[PDB]
């Protein structure tokens, strides 16, 4: 996305906040997609974890 | 929670507590870190 | 706590260190003529002994023994 | 007026070049190469040390042989003996008298002495030479930073941007193989991991101290015990650790070339004085006075009043300065003839003020550029007496 | 007997030479060099990543100057600013109009990236090369050691001592400055630490991800914030790091040249397929059979019968075998016209027994020694058909 | 967006509406972004009011 | 509230301006050489370049 756009809802109002970013997601790997499929090879990306700890 | 200066705040720019800074696309996996002022 | 050898008695001579020396114990002397040419020399000196270094333009270094390394311009 | 300059490389004495940017007033340089630690690249192939036969108990078999087999440890040497008798506190105590069989076995192991008194090899490519170049720039009059050779290699510390090299002498004072003791560096063939001969140097060889595995030729070769007692003949070369350390060779920082000191730190080679080095350093604007500040100098008069022929600053002269305005004047030889102590020279409204410098030619012709005013200060010089103290400022030894 | 053999540097194949000890039965090798990783010597000169901007939180002050100050942080830009009116969660707060002063200061920082996804400069000199050679030797029938290329390295691993190279294929596929991003290696001029050019490579350099210092040039520069609002106007080029990931040049194992495969592992550059390698080994003579043992084989005849003039092993030949007694027979051409697949053949009383081969001319009149007894295999070959999967075992072209 | 695309819920029903245009969002100025920051500079565009009067 | 793009990267040459340049998105790039011989050029830039 060429943006980023970020928002909750409190309940009362929409109250959300938004942002210009240049965002792609190449994966690693000679082929350019455009989104992580379902199957293929497994390989070193690199990702944020789940956790807190 | 802290309360920021959003650029683009649904009109223009309002304080919001979820103010965006740091996004972070710079991973492969689909995946954004992303810190709003607002501490959920 | 360790060795030290009695200090040299310097000689002037042209380009030329004359050096009588007397050491206590046997003492390894050695040099380095700072040349490209570097041209050392070792010996193992016990009994006194005058000795000669043809020293160059740019410098010569000495050693007596653990007693810290000395240098030299003859000019 | 990115001031390019060959330099030589040589360490204890300073450089003055002269910054001559067409517009603004020139600026000195002090350039002193405090350092030329080398460190080359090089890789731990094996440490050496001297063994310690550290026998494991024999067996000893009353009645009857015990076949020994060839356990892994580092040159497991062991052989099985039978015709024993053995004496152990109480006379003998096997009751036969030939069937009594004693097994020895003994193995190398890195002494306690390995890990801390050890020789130590290396493979030794070229790497990257360094300094801690100071410069008391100018006006700036400081600044004492690490750089290095590799020529596109800048060191912003203090406030210039100054690249170095690379030198053009290439000699590595370390050889291709090196072997290293504590602080002695020997630039030796040592032979090689996993082949050096018994007695020879590397008769043990530990790729790291660590390391379990190792080489142990020591030509180990165990005896029978005598006459029906208990103990274990080893027979072996003590080490070439043992010789390395008495039949050994000179160091290198008593027997290299072109000047050089060493360490048992990152194996540099300090202060190798020798050849040149194409320097280039980026002053800050800012740092430049205008010319329009300095006083102008012409007009003037130079001359000798007892020139030393000699390394020592001990060459001097009275500049009969004419000056404009009243203060600074930066100074250089921009010939090599002449070396000065002075960088720059305070100037009332033309005075006059002797500097000090040294020479190697009897009829010193050099020009001097006192901010932006050439003259010769030509004359002649006279021999000294008490040439015996460490090196010079001069190194300008050429034709006269 | 130490069967010195130059041998060709090419990995996956083994290369069956033949002991000729006067005296006793001679012995097959089988040498496949397993792997040729190398291992270089190089100096890591600086990481790089992707900046971050991670601004410090500007200052406010409400009615008169913040004078900035230049903090060490690498590549603090601080620029005060005036003429204020910051809307924050009030409207403004700070009461004055112009008076407003804001002071924005922003630094370089390596990112959290810069830790884990870095490209990594290096300088890179030769090293030295290695192999994890199988040999399953004569009757042994196996050891596969890791071993050097340095000319006077044994590795007694198995019961054979065995030396190898140097090569004389000296072409590090690395070039002098070498960029290393995770697996992809770039053989890249690197610009230097301390040097590189906003938005080009190495805008930032570290030294190591550990270095609080380093080298920030991104050509950070704050503007002032809009129409009176708390914020921070940090213009900047997105990283050298940003591209060079998708502006970049290909990689070394997909441009290299003579054949190698690479890992960010020990930064070596496997099975690199140049030239040959003087190898020799000093075999176990207990290995050895004595040459009144094995059946003198001679008085036979060799033929083809259907030789495929081709790489796979698909050249056979009958041989009409004449033994004294029964048993194995090495076997090896001596030319190298011909690489055989059986290094070994067993024999009846006389019979006869096919083996597979490989050549490279119409007419393969290669010698086959089987174990001390020459004969021609003379004949001639046809082509095949169906040439696309992996690497020969034929490399042996040459005038036909 | 190549379409337009409108609707509102009433609660019972979503029944929206929908359309093509050719739509487009060029800033003036000489990038070509695809969506408006958060910064930069201030200059004459053209665009529609917020109010009624 | 409108755009911007990224400083350039300014190099000097004899009577030539290298420019390495990193732009966010598109930008028109055009000059002038101020010559009663204009000698312009236009070229929308996203792909970082070095020009001339």
């Amino acid at each position: 996305g060429d943006t980023v756009t970020v928002g909750f809802h409190d309940g009362p109002n929409r109250h959300t906040c938004t942002v210009a970013h240049k965002v792609e997601f190449r994966p690693v790997g000679r082929e350019k997609y455009r989104h992580p499929p379902e199957h293929g090879v497994e390989l070193p990306c690199n990702r944020y974890t789940h956790k807190r700890a | 929670p802290y309360i920021a200066d959003c650029p683009n705040c649904g009109h223009s720019r309002c304080d919001s507590p979820i103010a965006i800074e740091e996004v972070r696309g710079d991973a492969h996996a689909g995946v954004i870190r992303i810190q709003t002022s607002a501490m959920f | 706590i360790a060795t030290l050898a009695p200090e040299p008695l310097v000689e002037h001579k042209h380009r030329t260190l004359i050096l009588h020396l007397h050491p206590d114990h046997p003492t390894l002397l050695t040099t380095r003529s700072l040349g490209s040419d570097a041209n050392p020399t070792r010996q193992w000196i016990e009994r006194p002994t005058t000795v000669n270094f043809t020293v160059t333009g740019e410098g010569l270094e000495y050693t007596w023994g653990n007693h810290p390394p000395k240098r030299v311009w003859a000019q | 007026y990115e001031h390019t300059a060959v330099m030589p490389n040589k360490v204890g004495i300073p450089y003055k070049a002269l910054v001559e940017r067409p517009g603004y007033a020139p600026v000195h340089l002090q350039i002193q190469l405090v350092n030329t630690r080398i460190i080359p690249s090089t890789n731990l192939e094996y440490i050496t040390c001297k063994y310690k036969t550290k026998v494991p108990s024999p067996v000893v078999k009353c009645c009857g042989a015990t076949q020994c087999t060839s356990k892994p440890h580092p040159d497991y040497q062991c052989q099985v003996f039978t015709g024993v008798y053995p004496f152990m506190w109480g006379g003998a105590y096997c009751f036969c008298d030939t069937e009594n069989t004693q097994m020895s076995e003994a193995y190398v192991e890195r002494s306690e002495e390995c890990s801390i008194d050890h020789a130590k090899a290396y493979k030794v490519h070229t790497g990257t030479v360094q300094a801690m170049v100071n410069i008391t720039y100018g006006s700036v009059s400081w600044r004492s930073a690490d750089v290095y050779v590799n020529g596109e290699t800048p060191a912003k510390i203090g406030d210039a941007k100054l690249i170095i090299g690379p030198l053009s002498s290439a000699w590595s004072p370390f050889d291709n193989k090196v072997v290293v003791y504590g602080h002695e560096v020997y630039n030796y063939d040592f032979p090689e991991y996993g082949t050096g001969k018994a007695g020879s140097f590397g008769d043990l060889q530990s790729r790291t101290s660590t390391s379990n595995d190792l080489y142990a030729n020591t030509n180990l070769k165990l005896q029978r015990p005598q006459a029906g007692i208990v103990h274990t003949p080893f027979t072996q070369a003590p080490s070439g650790f043992e010789r390395w350390k008495r039949d050994k060779g000179a160091p290198l920082n008593d027997v290299a070339p072109f000047g050089c000191s060493i360490a048992l730190e990152p194996l540099r080679a300090e202060n190798c004085a020798v050849g040149s080095i194409p320097i280039s350093i980026d002053i800050p604007d800012a740092a430049f006075t205008r010319i329009s500040e300095t006083p102008t100098v012409s007009d003037l008069e130079c001359k000798i009043t007892e020139c030393t022929y000699a390394s020592d600053f001990g060459g001097i002269a009275t500049v009969a300065y004419k000056s404009s305005k009243a203060g600074n004047c930066p100074i250089h030889s921009p010939s090599g003839v002449a070396v000065i102590k002075e960088n720059d020279v305070t100037l009332a409204e033309s005075g006059s003020f002797t500097f000090h410098f040294s020479t190697a030619n009897i009829h010193p012709a050099f020009k001097l550029q006192v901010c932006t005013s050439a003259v010769t200060c030509k004359g002649d010089c006279k021999p000294p007496k008490d040439h015996i103290v460490d090196y010079p400022a001069q190194h300008t030894e050429s034709f006269t």
